[PDB]
């Protein structure tokens, strides 16, 4: 057992994921950490240790749902993913936490030692923060409510096996493995931390000649403020301070740059070069991304503020004329994407054939 | 995805351990239409009401007592019930008071059936106030011959209704040098 | 009597005078002789217009006949102090402080009505007392001049040697024998 | 075969009058979700994704029109929502999982014809939440639509309850991928064109200095549309993930005289033809003088409701003649004319 | 009548009155009239910023755009006699005349 | 009371207090007389410019222009021994008497 | 307290902390002694919740949301009338002092 | 915490929660303690 250390799960994750060098530390450390737990349970140790459960905080396309998909690839415990705007309080129509073991029941193979050797991944964290202020009329079925109900599972409850698979017969084989045991992974973007946590890093600006008068440019983006992060801030955006507690490390990660940008265009295994050039080539056209385009590509991208997400756009947009006309079009053998295409100031050319 | 399916009578006079007070066929035909192929968690003092198992139920005694039969699931906690129905995509509750009591709680909707039938029951349904159950489905019928009294059907679920706001304005003062 | 307007707003609407709405603009008047008093009021507009937004241009209107030298090397070290650029517009008349306050403005930021005046001349002063205390005061002028003069020729382009000789009397120069000097960019005559 | 871009664009033509981009768009995209059906086998590592789209244009444009058009001749299952009816889990409101379940009920209860499908959310702009500042109360409409529908656009297993589509005898939670579902969304986003005119247009104040242009020269609602950017959309109330996976934004071109006119006659369903059946299923001929077309499309224009004018001001002009003339008799045809749209005259009944 | 997922009433128990009056013939039903007295009073307060949901002005507005049009109206299914358990009548409001109507007191003074 | 959506009452709670009092019979209860105390507290504050909603005050008044005239309300479902929910008691308020008392302080000055 | 229609406490409110001591009751609710406390400074420049407590104090039937003691079976949610409780309203008058 | 047995948090929790502890014993129940914190949290300034 644990053969595979943090630094090999690592090179695992550098495969799909590029950049956020930080989070896969975290990840891996903390993974590699409750493992050992696993491997022996208590460890005949009379101290008791600590959980490592982890809060995902990364901004839109960083790569949050990625590392998650990707991690649960490698590893063969049961992983359930769970979406935290399905969930509602006990009782209303909506999702129960419950059901989440349930879940991880069936991936588990109603496998109790498989069922609490498991690992969850809860996202959309950021969307079930207290926002009303003082309402006292209505109640919180998609927030607060929610994060109590949360606090339960991972501080410990029964999690009673029912025999799902073997045919029910009057037999209680249910020996509640409690979730304890479980490593929780809250994922959540937090669009608005980095205002909250300016405020309490805000050095303070005057009128002066002696004042702290910055541009735009020379201040902080949200991936710096991120990093600085503490509990108190995440207070302030509607989380319960026990809830936070709970989670101990929180692992930020960094927007994309133009270089990781371009890694993501031509390095993974599906990256949108590849999906494009499988369609054209579907068709009978072989396509060719000139290296000047993809930094092209990547400086607009950045400006969409989208992450990952917005080279899908300027690639779609490029190619949009293209693709109306290339399945009509004969003699047709491949197309060269140039720097000029994404500007728009040049027409792909056609290696007629 | 639990339902608390009854028969409520007036002053929800369920009469579940007394035998059945109106004997309404079509008020079983709903139960049976609304409870066939999903499991259906009773009492044991509900499972000596009707003897035979259900057919085509999964039928899920809660007795603390231990099991008397075998061709019923048998259970004795509440929390391991809900767990021992698996995975199905909805849950019949059809136990006296005690069950419904324990059940409602973590029920999504109520399979109720208003008979006006006026009866000294001795055992009740819970309280249940209408502005947090949204009814979905409405049908009302009249006595007939196997019929004695009226019986009407009813289905809601429970979903909250948000309430605007008191839209307050931000007013301004202005300071002169003097 | 300032006329009083009003400004339509999100919130509402807001009675602010004259000078007041255009000073949201990024827009400063500088009329009449200059003075500490006036100097320090146009000061405090410049600093409070920089935190407002430190990259946005500051517009200066110059409609003075001239004043005192030490309030306007005030103003003047204070438009150079500050990141926004700062644009100057000739209305009328642009006396010796007044053309050395607009011809500090930012490079390509220079403007000057066509039917404007610019004069330029050499600071004057003087002082009664002990013919030890007059040389004082005297060595003291005198490095005014110069230091003005070469400020003056960093930002027009001509030499020193020239501005000398051109401020030693009384120079008037019109809109467009002033794009020729260097103390202006361009001359606005309409708005297109 | 499958249909190349252009035939579809042919089919688009018939209806709508005057959108390229859009049509162009959603041919591309008709295109490669058939050969992204057709190419199960995945014969390449890849795992082909997805570009939902985001019609962007103002009212009376034919962005419900195209959708329409679309469920006419494609074959897979489509579907048409309303985001102003969705809301949040666990409130009265209806939830999103609903979309899947009408798209099951045209799919005949086959999943995976339902796991290949295209939707369309129409109001997609009445979701957006007041503005990017944090919202102190639930918005259940707004937001709360927008964090729900997230999962749905990049994929996820939605649980459709039992017994949906057309299998009635079923008791046991259907899964859908909604992976390879075409999510095209669609908004009049009313208001845009101040956000993007505050970014693209600076420096307007007073002074010398300043910018002024006395909206003669001021951009067009359409010519601002075509150049929004998600920088914007943020501003107008929509949370930066939900716009992430949007990635296509098509935008309508505001209508203008000449395409008004065609769109009197050339459609399938041109106004004018409406009209004519009324009057011809009594037993009377209609036609309209080529120069009425235009004197109805300069006062529909200044209606500012795009092509919804049309249909008042030709109401107007026949009111009275529909009032009079059911009880008329030996009346064969009705000829209107310039001088009938502006009222100096009333149409022409031709005897018989 | 006011927005969805909120306490007051919603726009399509409307199509609920309609159906009554039609016997639940959903047909009959889809070739109806209907009438909204106060049109006036659901108008957006347009002096006000757009800060918060108008649920009884604006966000009625938005919810008819699409019935007084046309779509696929989810009602209940109550009634004397419901086949349906739970599967929501489907009605189409593509072929429904609606008159609105409101006295639109202030008016005079815009035009 | 309040406009629909808003936290504050309704004014369909008028009608269930008068079904209390006709002990859930509508048919009397739609020939019963009402009173409404201080109706001088839901009059605009010489707010014609109509700046913000005033959900307690001309928003009230939007709201009885069809209870003090005639309309089938939707009576809250049940405040008695009625046993279903979906009810919404339907009262017809176009033979209910309505007697309005306040103290309009200042009026002596308008006049 | 605050008026209705805002997000502060309604003044019915005060009925169910006097019926939840009653022990669920009428006959003891009906010779309750309720004790209102700070008066002051709801005064003018307030006026608005002043004019709610106005009628409470001098007989009003209040509905009683049925929650409680077997969530109070009653389902005409429990009415109470208030024209039988002593309303002992209390405050400090900081300045009434001055004024006499 | 929440208002008892209403909207939010339910207090009759912890008076279970220590029923337990006390094996179902009045006795040892009555002879505990409740260590609430975090109560100038929800100080007024609702
Ligand atoms: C004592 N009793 C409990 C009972 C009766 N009516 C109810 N009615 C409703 N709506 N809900 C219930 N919980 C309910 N429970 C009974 C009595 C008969 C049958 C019974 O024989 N059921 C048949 C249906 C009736 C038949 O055709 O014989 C079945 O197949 O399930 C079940 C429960
Ligand atoms: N570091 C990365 N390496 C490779 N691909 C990435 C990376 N970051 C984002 N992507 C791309 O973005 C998509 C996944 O984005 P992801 O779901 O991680 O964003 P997210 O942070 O979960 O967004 P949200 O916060 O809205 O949930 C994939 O298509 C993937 O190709
Ligand atoms: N380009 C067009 N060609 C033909 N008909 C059109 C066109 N644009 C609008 N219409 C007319 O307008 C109606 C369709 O309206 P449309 O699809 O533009 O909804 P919309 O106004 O964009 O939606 P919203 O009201 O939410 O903005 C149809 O009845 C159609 O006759
Ligand atoms: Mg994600
Ligand atoms: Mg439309």
């Amino acid at each position: 057992s644990a053969l595979p250390t943090p630094h090999e799960i690592r090179n695992h994750l550098d495969d799909y994921v590029i950049g956020q060098e930080q989070a896969k530390k975290v990840l891996a450390v903390a993974v590699y950490n409750h493992y050992k737990r696993l491997r022996n349970g208590d460890t005949s140790n009379g101290v008791e240790l600590g959980k490592s459960n982890i809060l995902l905080i990364g901004p839109t396309g960083s790569g949050k749902t990625l590392l998650a998909e990707t991690l649960a690839r490698l590893l063969d415990v049961p992983f359930t993913m769970a979406d935290a705007t399905t969930l509602t309080e006990a009782g209303y129509v909506g999702e129960d936490v419950e059901n989440i073991i349930q879940k991880l029941l069936q991936k588990s193979d109603y496998d109790v030692q498989k069922a609490q050797r498991g690992i969850v991944y809860i996202d959309e964290i950021d969307k079930i923060s207290r926002k009303s202020d003082n309402p006292s009329i209505t109640r919180d079925v998609s927030g607060e409510g929610v994060q109590q109900a949360l606090l339960k599972l991972i501080e410990g409850t029964v999690a009673a096996v029912p025999p799902q698979g073997g045919r029910k017969h009057p037999q209680q084989e249910f020996l509640q493995v409690d979730t304890s045991k479980i490593l929780f992974i809250c994922g959540g973007a937090f669009a608005g931390l980095d205002k909250v946590i300016s405020h309490r890093v805000e050095t303070g600006s005057g009128i002066g000649f002696g004042a702290t008068v910055k541009a735009k440019s020379d201040k902080a983006s949200e991936g710096e403020l991120l990093a600085q992060v503490e509990p108190e801030d995440l207070i302030k955006f509607g989380l319960i301070p026990e809830f936070i507690g709970r989670l101990p490390v929180v692992a930020t990660l960094n927007e994309l740059s133009e270089e990781a940008l371009i890694q993501i265009l031509k390095e993974p295994k599906n990256a949108l070069t590849k999906q494009y050039q499988a369609l054209f080539n579907l068709e009978g056209v072989d396509l060719e991304f000139r290296d000047e385009a993809l930094d092209a590509i990547a400086k607009k991208a950045m400006a969409r503020k989208t992450g990952a997400r917005g080279l899908r756009s300027i690639v779609e947009a490029a190619l949009l004329d293209t693709m109306y006309d290339l399945p009509s079009m004969e003699d047709v053998e491949k197309v060269v994407i140039d720097e000029s295409v994404i500007d728009g100031q040049s027409e792909p050319l056609l290696i007629y054939g | 995805m639990i339902s608390l399916i009854a028969a409520l009578a007036v002053d929800r006079v369920i009469g579940m351990e007394n035998a059945m007070p109106w004997n309404l066929p079509a008020d079983l035909a709903w139960f049976k239409r609304n409870t066939l192929d999903k499991p259906v968690i009773m009492g044991r003092h509900t499972w000596e009401s009707i003897g035979r198992p259900l057919p085509g139920r999964k039928n899920i005694i809660l007795s603390s007592q231990p099991g008397t039969d075998d061709r019923v699931t048998w259970v004795k906690s509440v929390d391991e019930a809900i767990a021992a129905c698996g995975d199905v995509p909805e849950i019949m509750v059809i136990g006296g008071g005690r069950v419904y009591e324990q059940f409602l709680p973590k029920a999504q909707k109520l399979y109720l059936t208003h008979i006006d039938a006026e009866v000294e029951g001795d055992t009740h349904f819970p309280d249940y106030e209408p502005d947090d159950w949204e009814s979905v489905f409405s049908e009302f019928h009249d006595a007939d011959a196997q019929n004695s009294h009226s019986y009407c059907f009813e289905i809601l679920e429970r979903r909250g209704s948000h309430l605007g706001l008191i839209e307050v304005e931000k007013p301004l003062y202005c300071v002169e040098p003097f | 009597l300032v006329p009083m307007v009003i400004e339509q707003t999100s919130r509402g609407e807001r009675s602010f005078d004259i000078y007041s709405r255009l000073l949201k603009e990024r827009v400063i008047f500088l009329t009449g002789q200059v003075e500490d008093h006036m100097a320090n009021l146009i000061v405090a507009q410049m600093l409070f217009l920089e935190a407002e937004n430190p990259e946005k241009d500051i517009y200066l209107y110059i409609n003075s006949p001239g004043g005192v030298i030490t309030a306007g090397m005030s103003i003047y070290d204070t438009m150079q102090f500050i990141k926004p650029d700062v644009s100057t517009i000739c209305m009328g008349q642009a006396a010796s402080m007044g053309a050395f306050l607009l011809t500090a403005g930012a490079k390509g930021k220079r403007f000057c009505l066509p039917n404007s005046r610019v004069m330029i001349h050499q600071p004057l002063g003087g002082y009664q007392g002990q013919a030890t205390d007059i040389e004082i005061h005297a060595r003291e002028i005198l490095k005014v001049k110069g230091r003005m003069n070469e400020l003056m020729a960093l930002h027009t382009g001509q030499s020193l040697e020239q501005i000398e000789r051109d401020t030693e009397r009384d120079r008037f120069l019109s809109a467009p024998e002033a794009v020729e000097y260097g103390l202006v960019d361009s001359i606005l005559t309409h708005r297109n």
